[PDB]
C-alpha cells in the first residue's frame, strides 16, 4: 500500500497547496528575473577585397576595427576596379562592435540568408547549388592573431523563387530566398569569432555557376541569453539537492521493506533517476572548459527523460488492471514498451547523425543532400509511427483499467473489510494520478502552444513578463514538481 | 563552280534529327517537328522544321564543312513560312563558327553573322542583318521590312569582297549597299584621327554551323530549304526551283482552304439564326 | 561637419555634434529615397526631379500634392532603413546597446528611433502643410515598420519546435518603394480643422466626400491639388517636360502625346551602343559584345 490511500483530504490538500506555490514560483521565475531564452543577431557581411594577398599563407579579412579590409560598398564597384571574383570574401566578425561573447551563451547557431538579384540574362538555375568556401577563426583578445577553428566547403541548393513580373521593370529585385543552415557550435569558449566566405567560380567543374546575381551575403546568429543561462543554473541548483533528498529517501523506504518491491516502485525510480540525471548542471563545467558536444549531450538527457515518462505510464496502468493482472515482470510489458525503445533508437540514431557529426564539421546538416534528407525523414517518420503505436496502446489499456474498475465497483460490498479498502485505495490511485497527469500534460501543450504563437513577451503595469522563457522554467518546475509529488505519495506504507 | 557550303531539303523524311542537333543549355527549350503544315505546294519537297510549342524558346543547329570567305562571295539563303502569324517571333538563322558547342547553345552565344526576319509587335517588322566584326554586334542601319502573311517567303543574303552587298527577298532584290557604308564598323571618316581603312570586314576565318536560335511566343512557323553557298547564281536558281516551283501550287491551296472556310462560316452564319 | 551640410535645422546640426558618425548614414538615406523617389515616377510628368539644387533631404515642394506626400514618406522610410541597415554590419557601434544579459534591443526600433527624432525635426514652422509632412513621414515609418520580413528557427532538442528564435529583417528598398507607390496611387485628400480656443489647426480631417474622420496613420495624405507638371512654372514648383523622352505610343503618361502635353516630339537619331551577349559569373565576369544599333529616341518639344 502506498502513502496516499492513507493520507486524510486534508494533509492531500496541503501537498497539493505546497506544490501549487512551488509550480507558481517557478513560473514567476521565469516570467519576471529571466530575460528570454536566446538572442538573434543578423550581421551583413562586408565584402573585402583580396588584392592577391592570399595566394599561399592563409590571411584573415577583418571587416572593421584595425586592419580593416579593403571593401566594396556595392558589388558593383567590383567592374570598374577589375576585381573579378575568387577575391571577394564575405567577412563577419561575431560579436558586433564593442561587445564580447562568453560562455554563458550556450551555443553559437548561424543561418545565412543570399541576397540574390534578379536579372534577365542571369538567372537562377533549375537546380543551382552554392559551396560557400568557409574559413572560420577564433581569438580571445583584440591584440592577438587569429587561429583558425574550421575550414570546410560548405555546399548548400538555392531554394529561391521570384515573384514579380519578369520583364526588365522589375529587374534588380531580390529572389525571395530560403534560409540556408550554416553551422551550430555547442561551445562558445572564446570572446571573438571571425567568419570568411568566398565563392569560387569554375566553370568547367561547376562550381558557383548559374546560382544568380548574388549582391549580400547575410547572416544570423543565435546563442542562448547569458541571463537566463545564470537563471536556468540558478534553478537547476536548487533542484539538484531537493530531487537527491527525495531519492534518497525513497530508497531507503523501498528498500528497508520486509518484502522486494514491486516493479511499479523500481519504474518510479527509475523515473526519479532519470530527472536527477537532469537535474545535474553538468552544464556548469562547460562555462569552463571547451566542450562541443553538451547540446548533444542535453538532448540525449532530455530524450532519456521523455522515454522512461512514457514508459511509466503505460507501466502504471498495466499494473493498476484490478482482475488477472500487475505481475511485476517487466517482461511482459515488452508489447507496450516496445514503441518507446523503437521510437528512442530512431531519434537517438536521426540525433547522432545530425549533431554528432556536426561535432567533427560545425557546417555539416544531414538536409544538405536528397538521400540524407530521405534517411532523416525515414527515422523521424518511424519515430511517428511508434509514437503513434504507443499512444493507442495507452488510450486501450487505460480504457481497460476503467473497464476493470468499473466492473469491481459491483462487487466492493461482498468483500472482507480489508481487501474493500486496499481495492478502494487502487482505484483511488489510479484516478489521482490520471487526473494530476492529464492536468499536467494539458497544461505542457496548451502554454507550448501559447509560447509557439506569442510574440513573446506581454506587457502589462510596470513589468514585462517573458512567456517565452516563462513556458520554460514552468514546465521543468512542474515536472520536477510531478516527479516529487510521485516520489512521495506513491512510496510504500508502514503498517502498524 | 558551285561550292556548297551547305543545304538541306529534308527529302530523306529524318535527315533533321540526324544532321540537326538539339541544344541543352537550358531544359525547357521547345521541341522543332518536321512537318508540311496545315497548307502547302508540295507534301514532301515543302515540309520542314515547325516550331511546336507556344511561349518557348528554340535551339537548333546543323554543323558543316569548314570554310572562310576571304577574297570569296558569301551567300546565305532559306525560306520561312509563318502558319501562326506570330505577334511576337524570331525567324533569323544564326551562323557560327565551328568552336561553337552545339549542345550548350543558347540566346547569347557568339555568332559570326545574324540574318533573317525578325517580328515582336507591330513595332518591329523588320529584318535582321548583324555582323560580329571586332567584338562589335553591329546591326544593318537600313530598315528593311519583312514580310508578315502565312505564305512562304524566301530570304537571300549576298556578301562580297568589294565590300558590297544586298539582300534577296522571294528572289527579288529589296535592299543593297556597301558593309563600311551600312554599318558603324570603322570610326566616322569625319580627316578623322582615330580613322583607319579596313577593307576586311567581309572576311570570316571560319563558318562552320547554322543555327536556329529564336524565340516565339506563337509556334507555328516553318523552316526549310536552307543553303550557304559562294554563287550568287546558284543561289537564284536553288531558290527558284523550291520556292518558285512550289509558290503557284501553295498559293491555289491556300485559296482553295479559305473558300472552304468562308463557306463552311456563311453556311454556319445561315443556319444558326 | 555639419556646419558645410546645407538645408539642416539648427536642432539636426545639434544632433551632428552628438552623433557625426550618423549624420552620413542618414544622408545616405535620404539620397537613397530619393533615388528610390526618382526611380518610382521616373515615366511620370512629375520624375521627382524638381530638385534643381542640391540638398539633404532634397529641394521642398511648394504644392503639398500627392507628390510630396509620397517624397517625404520615401525620405523618411530611407532614413530610417540605413539607419538600421549601416548598424546591422558594424558601421555604427553605438547603436543597440546588457549584452550579456539581455542581448540587446531589436536594430529597427533604434533606427525608427533615431529617424524620427531627427526627420520629424525638419517640421519646423506649424502649419497645415508642417501636419502633411508629419502626418505623411510617420506613415512612411509604419510603411517600413509593416514590411519587415520576419523569420523563424527551431533549434530544439533534437532539431525541433521545442525551442525557436525569430528575428525582423529590413525589406530591400525597392519593394518599399512600390509599396509607396501603391500607397501614392490612392492617397486620400485631407483638410485641417482649426479650433476657435486654439487659433490653430492642431489635426486633420478626410476631405474627400462622403467621410469625416481622421486618416489612418498609415495612410498617405494631401492637402492641395496637384498641378500639371509639364509647364514650368517657379509659382507652383512644376519643373516642365521639355526635352524629356517619350515612347511615342498609346500607354498612358508614358506616351509623347501625353508626356508633352500636346506638344509633340523631337528625333534625333540617338544609336545606342547596348552590351550584350554576355557570359557572366555571379557578380564580377563580363566579356560581353556591344551589338551598336542606330535607333531613335523621342524628346518632347
Ligand atoms: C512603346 O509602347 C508600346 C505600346 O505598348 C510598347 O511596345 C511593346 O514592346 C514590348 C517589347 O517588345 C512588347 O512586349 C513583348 O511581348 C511579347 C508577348 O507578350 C513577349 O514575347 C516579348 O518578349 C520579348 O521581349 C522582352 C523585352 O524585349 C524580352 O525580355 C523577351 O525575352 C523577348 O525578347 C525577344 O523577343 C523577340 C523574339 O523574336 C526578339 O526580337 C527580341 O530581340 C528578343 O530576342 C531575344 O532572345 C532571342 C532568343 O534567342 C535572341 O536571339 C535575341 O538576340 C538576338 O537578337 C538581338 C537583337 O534583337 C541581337 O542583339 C542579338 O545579337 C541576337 O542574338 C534576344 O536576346 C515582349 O515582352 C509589347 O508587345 C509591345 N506592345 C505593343 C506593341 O503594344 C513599348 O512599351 C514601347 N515600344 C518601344 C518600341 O519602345
Ligand atoms: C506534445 C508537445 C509537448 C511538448 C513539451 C516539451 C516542452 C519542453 C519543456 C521545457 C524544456 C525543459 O525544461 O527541459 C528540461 C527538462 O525537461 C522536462 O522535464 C519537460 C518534460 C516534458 C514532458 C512531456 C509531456 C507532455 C505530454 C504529452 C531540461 O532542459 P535541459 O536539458 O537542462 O536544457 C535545455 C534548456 N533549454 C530548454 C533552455 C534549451
Ligand atoms: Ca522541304
Amino acid at each position: 500500500g502506498a502513502i496516499i490511500e492513507n493520507m486524510s483530504t486534508k494533509k492531500l490538500c496541503i501537498v497539493g497547496g505546497i506544490l501549487l506555490v512551488f509550480q507558481i514560483i517557478a513560473f514567476l521565475v521565469g516570467g519576471l528575473i529571466a530575460p528570454g531564452p536566446t538572442t538573434a543577431v543578423s550581421y551583413m557581411s562586408v565584402k573585402c577585397v583580396d588584392a592577391r594577398k592570399n595566394h599561399h599563407k592563409t590571411k584573415w579579412f577583418v571587416p572593421w576595427g584595425p586592419n580593416h579590409c579593403d571593401k566594396i560598398r556595392d558589388i558593383e564597384e567590383a567592374i570598374p576596379r577589375e576585381i573579378e571574383a575568387n577575391d571577394i570574401v564575405f567577412s563577419v566578425h561575431i560579436p558586433l562592435p564593442h561587445m564580447e561573447m562568453s560562455p554563458w551563451f550556450q551555443f553559437m547557431l548561424f543561418i545565412l540568408q543570399l541576397d540574390i538579384a534578379f536579372k534577365l540574362n542571369n538567372q537562377i538555375r533549375e537546380n543551382a547549388e552554392v559551396s560557400m568556401d568557409v574559413s572560420l577563426a577564433y581569438r580571445d583578445d583584440a591584440f592577438a592573431e587569429w587561429t583558425e577553428m574550421a575550414h570546410e566547403r560548405v555546399p548548400r541548393k538555392l531554394k529561391c523563387t521570384f515573384t514579380s513580373p519578369k520583364t526588365p521593370e522589375h529587374e534588380g529585385r531580390y529572389y525571395e530566398c530560403d534560409v540556408l543552415p550554416f553551422m551550430e557550435i555547442g561551445s562558445v569558449a572564446h570572446k571573438f569569432y571571425l567568419l570568411n566566405i568566398r565563392l569560387p567560380v569554375n566553370e568547367k567543374k561547376k562550381i558557383n555557376v548559374g546560382i544568380g546575381e548574388i549582391k549580400d551575403i547575410r547572416l544570423v546568429g543565435i546563442h542562448q541569453n547569458g541571463g537566463f543561462t545564470k537563471v536556468w543554473f540558478a534553478m537547476k541548483t536548487f533542484l539538484t539537492p531537493s530531487i537527491f533528498i527525495i531519492m534518497v529517501w525513497y530508497w531507503r523506504r523501498i528498500t528497508m521493506m520486509s518484502r522486494p518491491p514491486v516493479l511499479l516502485e523500481k519504474v518510479i525510480f527509475a523515473l526519479g533517476i532519470s530527472m536527477t540525471f537532469i537535474n545535474i548542471p553538468v552544464e556548469w563545467f562547460s562555462i569552463g572548459f571547451d566542450w562541443t558536444w553538451m547540446l548533444l549531450f542535453g538532448d540525449i538527457r532530455q530524450g532519456i527523460f521523455y522515454a522512461m515518462l512514457l514508459s511509466f505510464w503505460i507501466i502504471f496502468c498495466g499494473e493498476h488492471m484490478m482482475d488477472q493482472h500487475e505481475r511485476n515482470h517487466i517482461a511482459g510489458y515488452w508489447k507496450q514498451v516496445g514503441p518507446i525503445a523503437v521510437g528512442s533508437f530512431c531519434l537517438f540514431i536521426f540525433d547522432m547523425c545530425e549533431r554528432g557529426v556536426q561535432l567533427t564539421n560545425p557546417f555539416y546538416s544531414i538536409w544538405t543532400t536528397d538521400i540524407g534528407t530521405e534517411l532523416a525523414m525515414a527515422f523521424i517518420i518511424v519515430a511517428g509511427i511508434c509514437l503513434c503505436l504507443y499512444f493507442l496502446f495507452l488510450c486501450f489499456m487505460v480504457f481497460q483499467v476503467f473497464r476493470n474498475i468499473s466492473g469491481k465497483q459491483s462487487s466492493l460490498p461482498a468483500m472482507s473489510k480489508v481487501r474493500r479498502l486496499h481495492y478502494e485505495g487502487l482505484i483511488f490511485r489510479f484516478k489521482f494520478l490520471m487526473l494530476i497527469t492529464l492536468a499536467c500534460a494539458a497544461m505542457t501543450v496548451i502554454f507550448f502552444i501559447v509560447s509557439q504563437v506569442t510574440e513573446g513577451h506581454w506587457k502589462w503595469g510596470g513589468v514585462t513578463v517573458q512567456v517565452n522563457s516563462a513556458f520554460f522554467t514552468g514546465i521543468y518546475g512542474m515536472w520536477n514538481l510531478y516527479v516529487f509529488a510521485l516520489m512521495f505519495l506513491y512510496a510504500p506504507s508502514h503498517k502498524n | 563552280e558551285p561550292a556548297v557550303y551547305f543545304k538541306e531539303q529534308f527529302l530523306d523524311g529524318d535527315g533533321w534529327t540526324s544532321r540537326w542537333i538539339e541544344s541543352k543549355h537550358k531544359s525547357d527549350f521547345g521541341k522543332f517537328v518536321l512537318s508540311s503544315g496545315k497548307f502547302y505546294g508540295d507534301e514532301e519537297k515543302d515540309k520542314g522544321l515547325q516550331t511546336s510549342q507556344d511561349a518557348r524558346f528554340y535551339a537548333l543547329s546543323a554543323s558543316f564543312e569548314p570554310f572562310s570567305n576571304k577574297g570569296q562571295t558569301l551567300v546565305v539563303q532559306f525560306t520561312v513560312k509563318h502558319e501562326q502569324n506570330i505577334d511576337c517571333g524570331g525567324g533569323y538563322v544564326k551562323l557560327f563558327p565551328n568552336s561553337l558547342d552545339q549542345t550548350d547553345m543558347h540566346g547569347d552565344s557568339e555568332y559570326n553573322i545574324m540574318f533573317g526576319p525578325d517580328i515582336c509587335g507591330p513595332g518591329t517588322k523588320k529584318v535582321h542583318v548583324i555582323f560580329n566584326y571586332k567584338g562589335k554586334n553591329v546591326l544593318i542601319n537600313k530598315d528593311i521590312r519583312c514580310k508578315d502573311d502565312e505564305f512562304t517567303h524566301l530570304y537571300t543574303l549576298i556578301v562580297r569582297p568589294d565590300n558590297t552587298y544586298e539582300v534577296k527577298i522571294d528572289n527579288s532584290q529589296v535592299e543593297s549597299g556597301s558593309l563600311e557604308d551600312d554599318w558603324d564598323f570603322l570610326p566616322p571618316k569625319k580627316d578623322n584621327p582615330e580613322y583607319s581603312p579596313d577593307p576586311s570586314i567581309y572576311a570570316y576565318d571560319n563558318f562552320g554551323v547554322l543555327g536556329l536560335d529564336l524565340w516565339q511566343v506563337k509556334s507555328g512557323t516553318i523552316f526549310d530549304n536552307f543553303l550557304i553557298t559562294n554563287d550568287e547564281a546558284y543561289a537564284e536558281e536553288f531558290g527558284n526551283e523550291t520556292w518558285g516551283v512550289t509558290k503557284a501550287a501553295e498559293k491555289q491551296m491556300k485559296d482553295k482552304q479559305d473558300e472552304e472556310q468562308r463557306l463552311k462560316e456563311e453556311e454556319e452564319d445561315k443556319k444558326r439564326k | 561637419i555639419c556646419n558645410k551640410i546645407p538645408g539642416l535645422a539648427p536642432r539636426q546640426r545639434a544632433i551632428c555634434q552628438s552623433r557625426p558618425d550618423a549624420i552620413i548614414v542618414i544622408g545616405e538615406g535620404s539620397q537613397m529615397g530619393l533615388d528610390e523617389c526618382q526611380f518610382q515616377f521616373r515615366n511620370g510628368r512629375w520624375n521627382c526631379s524638381a530638385l534643381g539644387e542640391r540638398t539633404v533631404f532634397g529641394k521642398e515642394l511648394k504644392v503639398g500634392s500627392r507628390e510630396a506626400a509620397f517624397t517625404y514618406a520615401i525620405i523618411a522610410a530611407g532614413v530610417a532603413h540605413a539607419i538600421t541597415a549601416a548598424c546591422t554590419q558594424g558601421n555604427l557601434s553605438d547603436c543597440g546597446c546588457g549584452w550579456k544579459w539581455g542581448g540587446c534591443s531589436a536594430d529597427i526600433r533604434y533606427g525608427i528611433g533615431f529617424a524620427k527624432v531627427f526627420v520629424d525635426a525638419r517640421e519646423i514652422k506649424q502649419n497645415a502643410r508642417t501636419l502633411m509632412n508629419l502626418h505623411n513621414n510617420e506613415a512612411g515609418r509604419k510603411i517600413l515598420e509593416e514590411n519587415m520580413k520576419l523569420e523563424c528557427k527551431c533549434h530544439g532538442v533534437s532539431g525541433s519546435c521545442t525551442t525557436k528564435t525569430c528575428w525582423t529583417t529590413l525589406p530591400q528598398f525597392r519593394e518599399l518603394g512600390y509599396v509607396l507607390k501603391d500607397k501614392y496611387n490612392e492617397a486620400v485628400h485631407v483638410e485641417p480643422v482649426r479650433a476657435s480656443r486654439n487659433k490653430r489647426p492642431t489635426f486633420l480631417k478626410i476631405k474627400k466626400p462622403l467621410s469625416y474622420r481622421k486618416p489612418m496613420d498609415t495612410d498617405l495624405v494631401y492637402i492641395e491639388k496637384s498641378p500639371n507638371y509639364c509647364e514650368e512654372d517657379p509659382v507652383t514648383g512644376s519643373v516642365g517636360t521639355q526635352g524629356r523622352a517619350c515612347n511615342k505610343t498609346a500607354p498612358q503618361a508614358s506616351g509623347c502625346d501625353l508626356m508633352c502635353c500636346g506638344r509633340g516630339y523631337n528625333t534625333h537619331q540617338y544609336a545606342r551602343v547596348w552590351q550584350c551577349n554576355c557570359k557572366f559569373h555571379w557578380c564580377c565576369y563580363v566579356k560581353c559584345n556591344t551589338c551598336s544599333e542606330r535607333t531613335e529616341m523621342y524628346t518632347c518639344k
